[PDB]
RNA sequence: GGUUGCGGCCAUAUCUACCAGAAAGCACCGUUUCCCGUCCGAUCAACUGUAGUUAAGCUGGUAAGAGCCUGACCGAGUAGUGUAGUGGGUGACCAUACGCGAAACUCAGGUGCUGCAAUCU
RNA sequence: GAGAACAGAAAUCUCCAGUAGAACAAAAGGGUAAAAGCCCCCUUGAUUUUGAUUUUCAGUGUGAAUACAAACCAUGAAAGU
RNA sequence: GCCCUGAAAAUGGAUGGCGCUCAAGCGUGUUACCUAUACUCUACCGUCAGGGUUGAUAUGAUGCCCUGACGAGUAGGCAGG
RNA sequence: AAAUAUGUAAGAAGUCCUUGUUACUUAAUUGAACGUGGACAUUUGAAUGAAGAGCUUUUAGUGGGCCAUUUUUGGUAAGCAGAACUGGCGAUGCGGGAUGAACCGAACGUAGAGUUAAGGUGCCGGAAUACACGCUCAUCAGACACCACAAAAGGUGUUAG
RNA sequence: GGAAUACUGCCAGCUGGGACUGAGGACUGCGACGUAAGUCAAGGAUGCUGGCAUAAUGGUUAUAUGCCGCCCGUCUUGAAA
RNA sequence: GAAAUUGUUGAAAGGGAAGGGCAUUUGAUCAGACA
């Protein structure tokens, strides 16, 4: 209930940029997708 | 862009004023959207919609169908509302008293009701008398008694009546309508 | 793959009823972050034991820092690598000041001399060549000679303006 | 021309299971079926009468009829963008009771229990199932278990 | 002039615009195709208990 | 525990060779008037339970036995596979990333469990 | 496989072994061992009534099939079929 | 591994062109920087939706006020002009 | 004997008790079906979502399709012929791949500011003649997916093994 | 032995430069600061000063310049062809 | 007394077509508003 109450957050693109030159590979291969664990905060904070 | 999960700009699909163009009906609508907006009473809300209803969703309630609903346990003193016209039914030989409120009353129906010392109210009078619709019994007539719906769903083994003009034998009663002529439906 | 850290990664075989306290295995792992490093761990562990991450657990992840980060050391490096037409075992010696530095330029070297991308390499051992004269490869022996001194001929200064009024000089 | 007869493509499907040919064991016939029973459908190729068509193989349905040597099962087959109701006259050699509801029934009978056995104590129940939760903290020891340190291996050929 | 022969291409796209409508369920389904010997008796069975329940409100 | 009649799962019950089996029971076994069947009382039918025998059946045990059953981080996280990339490669094909994961192999363990009724040192 | 006058590679007789390696009109694939195969005995259910159902499907028709109901019969000691 | 031989076609000609050789080439790393009708925020138009408001004594009740989301389009449908 | 696909179930139309109806059915008030009366509420029976769900009528256009990854048949092969699943183009502009129906990015009301994607940043051309380690000198060097080709075989050129 | 530092993270710590926007139009809400009276950056810009009062700004138009832009209609899988 | 199409006058532009989009310079032309 608590979480569905929130609309999905609408983030802008990252301000720093994506790290990486190509997004649609796994984080673990130098890309942006997948579980990147605690490194999620650096991203979101650039997007928020 | 957005992966839409549902068709955009969809109209609700419900009437919202009558399509009718009669002032009086337009006025009764005025009464009841007011009444609906300010009385949290279910009755007014149902009544308002029925007003928008087109002619086919407004089948006539007969005066015999009326008498029967009054025979419900504990219902004989209720005033019956019919958002539509009320027709007469020679087939009943003893009509009760009560008070019917409806849009139209055919001449004979009005007669029969008044003869038994009943009363015929218009919805606006029904309003002043029972703004929350207290003690009201709402009746609808039969929609699927229309002749049209006989032909709905025509198909093999549906058993549903042909769109046909002239009828009698040698009008669509041979091949495919009997085991002895090709097959059956 | 990036600029490497070196990690101890410890893991073990999800416990059971009949086998609680499973054996525990360690790897040192050269990787840019601990996310790549745990991945790598499972990558090799499923090459040696019957586990997979699904049925196993990481126990500890710790960064190993260089012992004496400002001492020049002679590293011998063992590597396994995949070429286009078959796979291969190698030994190189790299001279730098940390193992982490060393692995940075190994990876560079494999890439440049053998066209081996990071996926196709396995570090086998990285280990400090203790006593000199066990140093094998001459491109390193070279730098171990007594009283070593060499000039840097033909100096290029980087200009900052587009135009110059001099004619330069590569003296030095 | 093409061929699309009733039992077409069924070579292995109505085949008989290795070392399991012959008479059907008698329990197949001692089993009892009531309307509402959920059965699973599997053709016994040894029994040609009362056979389900291949499409209904491996399908689960509900009994709607019980006759001398058969049960009538009703399956929802989806033809088009929609399901229609299909009714199957199967002999008992092609039907078995599903366990697809055993865990539900075991769950309910048991939910009645700890529901009373809690109420009649002092409430506090919790009897919806929950998915696998992530595991919790814990402390692994070294006592008797120092970490063994593996490296990757050289390339070798053995052949 | 030969032309294409058959394809199911795009067909489940269409199937999904307006459903795959689930199968629709009812309390009291039809006795359609049920054993006539049963059904005959069952009727009288029902007629009876009906009579019994009118007999409860005499 | 044995045995018998009727069984359920249908090889851990089968197969090959050898040995052991108290008591009851099964059995083999005697007969041809009668019902009944045969080229043949071998099968099948009947009669005796009397005249005989554990030889066979049957039951059990042995065997670095054949087979079969079970297990295992034995092989193997191998083969194969769902997903990803403007990954490698002239191609053929091949690595990598998030997942799913065999079969043969090898080693160990095992060799009918059991329901109803009657009977039995 | 082993045995028996003429009799031989092949005639007819016996015994051992035999999971089907045969046979079941026909293409092939399923299936079958006190049978579904072979031999014999008795037979006409290959019949009468009108619906339901599965395949192909439009959920039309046709072909073929399935499980019942109401008859009348066949067979068998019978359960049954 | 890179490079070289293997390596022959028709108007003059194409790593897109110029040109580039410790590259402006090949492999690999690290930063920074450029910019889509996309992403975030704001205004405005329209569409859909949800609320509010007949109380007179002035001017639209198909109106007025608040709020939120959404906007590609051939064949084609409907709507308001 | 996989993976991917695939049927069903996860309750109020539920679970339990009591004991009516019948011509079916049992040796049998035995059973079968349908019930009357009674007991237990939202941790009432997994997750996530739901700009709601259900239903009815009537009618257009269409009934040449083509493409990409993967699976795949015929063919020496094809910018060839034919199937499977999805995603596309057709019907669609916008940014990138100089160019281009289908690739990559991203789907369009009128505009401001910001940030990016794919792809780029010597000059054409907005954007480092940036940083770093190697490699490579071609009297037809090479230069970025789809893509606009090259092979066996050789070199005492050079590099690392 | 005792420190420092990097690296990663946190602060409802302070603070400078720059750009775009200023919808709304009495009041009404949630707050903040004050002992208080009051004040406020708290449900959307005001304050102060200047210049022109005109072709100054703006529209239109022609031309020039940067980048971009094939011929519509059609039938087609596919047309600038 | 339209248009295609023509003469004349005036203004402008033109290195292998022309016309078009966004934007602004320059010329010409013009509305509104100030008070
Ligand atoms: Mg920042
Ligand atoms: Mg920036
Ligand atoms: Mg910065
Ligand atoms: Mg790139
Ligand atoms: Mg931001
Ligand atoms: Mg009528
Ligand atoms: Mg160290
Ligand atoms: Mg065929
Ligand atoms: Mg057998
Ligand atoms: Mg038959
Ligand atoms: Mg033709
Ligand atoms: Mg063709
Ligand atoms: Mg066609
Ligand atoms: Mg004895
Ligand atoms: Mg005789
Ligand atoms: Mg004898
Ligand atoms: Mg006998
Ligand atoms: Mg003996
Ligand atoms: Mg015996
Ligand atoms: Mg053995
Ligand atoms: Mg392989
Ligand atoms: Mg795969
Ligand atoms: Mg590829
Ligand atoms: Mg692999
Ligand atoms: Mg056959
Ligand atoms: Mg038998
Ligand atoms: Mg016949
Ligand atoms: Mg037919
Ligand atoms: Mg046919
Ligand atoms: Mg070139
Ligand atoms: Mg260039
Ligand atoms: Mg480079
Ligand atoms: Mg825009
Ligand atoms: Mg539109
Ligand atoms: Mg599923
Ligand atoms: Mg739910
Ligand atoms: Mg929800
Ligand atoms: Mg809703
Ligand atoms: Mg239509
Ligand atoms: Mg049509
Ligand atoms: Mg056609
Ligand atoms: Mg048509
Ligand atoms: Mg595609
Ligand atoms: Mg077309
Ligand atoms: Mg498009
Ligand atoms: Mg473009
Ligand atoms: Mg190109
Ligand atoms: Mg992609
Ligand atoms: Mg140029
Ligand atoms: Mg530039
Ligand atoms: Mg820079
Ligand atoms: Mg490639
Ligand atoms: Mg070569
Ligand atoms: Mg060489
Ligand atoms: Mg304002
Ligand atoms: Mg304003
Ligand atoms: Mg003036
Ligand atoms: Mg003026
Ligand atoms: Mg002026
Ligand atoms: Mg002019
Ligand atoms: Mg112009
Ligand atoms: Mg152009
Ligand atoms: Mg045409
Ligand atoms: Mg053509
Ligand atoms: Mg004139
Ligand atoms: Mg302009």
């Amino acid at each position: 209930q608590a979480n569905n109450f929130l609309w999905p957050f609408k983030l802008s693109n990252p301000s720093g940029g994506w790290g990486v030159p190509r997004k649609f590979k796994h984080f673990i291969q130098g890309g942006s997708f997948g579980n990147r664990e605690e490194f999620i905060n650096k991203l979101v904070k650039s997007m928020n | 862009g957005i992966d839409h999960t549902s068709k955009q700009h969809k109209r609700s699909g419900h009437r919202t004023a009558p399509k009718s163009d009669n002032v009086y009906l337009k006025l009764l609508v005025k009464l009841y959207t007011f009444l609906a907006r300010r009385t949290d009473a279910p009755f007014n809300k149902v009544v308002l919609k029925a007003l928008f209803l087109s002619k086919i969703n407004r089948p006539p309630v007969s005066v015999s169908r009326i008498a029967r609903a009054l025979k419900q346990e504990g219902a004989a003193n209720k005033t019956v509302v019919v958002v539509g016209t009320v027709t007469d039914d020679a087939r009943i030989f003893e009509f009760p008293k009560t008070t019917v409120a409806a849009l139209r009353f055919t001449a004979g129906a009005r007669a029969k009701i008044v003869k038994a010392g009943g009363e015929c109210i218009t919805l606006d009078q029904l309003a002043v008398r029972a703004p929350k619709g207290q003690n009201t019994l709402i009746l609808r007539g039969p929609r699927n008694s229309r002749e049209a719906v006989r032909h709905f769903g025509m198909g093999p083994h549906k058993g549903k009546a042909p769109r046909i003009l002239s009828t009698g034998r040698k009008f669509e009663r041979a091949r495919g309508r009997r085991r002895s002529k090709g097959f059956k439906v | 793959m990036a600029h490497f850290k070196e990690y101890q990664v410890i893991g073990r075989r999800l416990p059971t009823e009949s086998v609680p306290e499973p054996k525990l295995f360690r790897m040192r792992i050269f990787a840019s972050n601990e996310v790549i490093a745990k991945s790598r761990y499972w990558y090799f562990l499923q090459k040696l034991h019957k586990v997979k991450k699904a049925s196993g657990e990481i126990v500890s992840i710790n960064q190993i820092n260089e012992a004496h980060p400002t001492k020049v050391k002679n590293f011998g490096v063992w590597v396994r690598y995949d070429s286009r037409s078959g796979t291969h075992n190698m030994y190189k010696e790299i001279r730098d000041v940390s193992r982490v530095a060393a692995v940075e330029t190994l990876y560079q070297d494999m890439a440049a001399r053998h066209r081996a991308r990071f996926r196709s390499i396995h570090i086998l051992k990285v280990a400090e060549i203790e006593k000199t004269a066990d140093v094998k490869r001459q491109y390193v022996k070279q730098f171990l000679t007594k009283d070593l001194k060499f000039p840097l001929p033909h100096r290029v200064q980087k200009s900052t303006k587009t135009f110059s009024y001099k004619r330069p000089s590569t003296f030095y | 021309g093409k061929s699309h007869g009733y039992r077409s493509r069924t070579r292995y499907m109505f085949q008989r299971d290795f070392r399991k040919h012959g008479a059907v064991h008698l329990s197949t016939y001692l089993k009892v079926y009531k309307v509402g029973d959920i059965v699973d459908i599997k053709a016994n190729g040894s029994i040609q009468k009362g056979m389900p068509h291949k499409f209904y193989q491996g399908k689960t349905g509900v009994v709607y009829n019980v006759t001398k040597s058969s049960v009538g099962v009703i399956i929802n087959k989806m033809v088009g963008n929609r399901y229609l109701e299909k009714r199957l006259n199967l002999r008992v050699e092609h039907i078995k009771h599903s366990k697809c509801r055993q865990e539900f029934l075991e769950r309910v009978k048991a939910n009645a229990a700890k529901r009373a056995e809690a109420k009649a104590q002092g409430v506090a129940v919790q009897l919806k199932r929950q998915p696998a939760q992530p595991r919790e903290s814990r402390i692994v020891s070294t006592e008797g278990n120092v970490p063994q340190t593996l490296a990757p291996v050289p390339y070798e050929t053995f052949i | 002039a030969k032309s294409k022969n058959h394809t199911a291409h795009n067909q489940t796209r269409k199937a999904h615009r307006n459903g795959i409508k689930k199968p629709k369920t009812y309390k009291y389904p039809s006795l359609k195709g049920v054993d006539p010997k049963f059904r005959r008796n069952h009727k009288h069975a029902l007629h009876g208990t009906a009579k019994a329940l009118a007999a409860a409100k005499k």
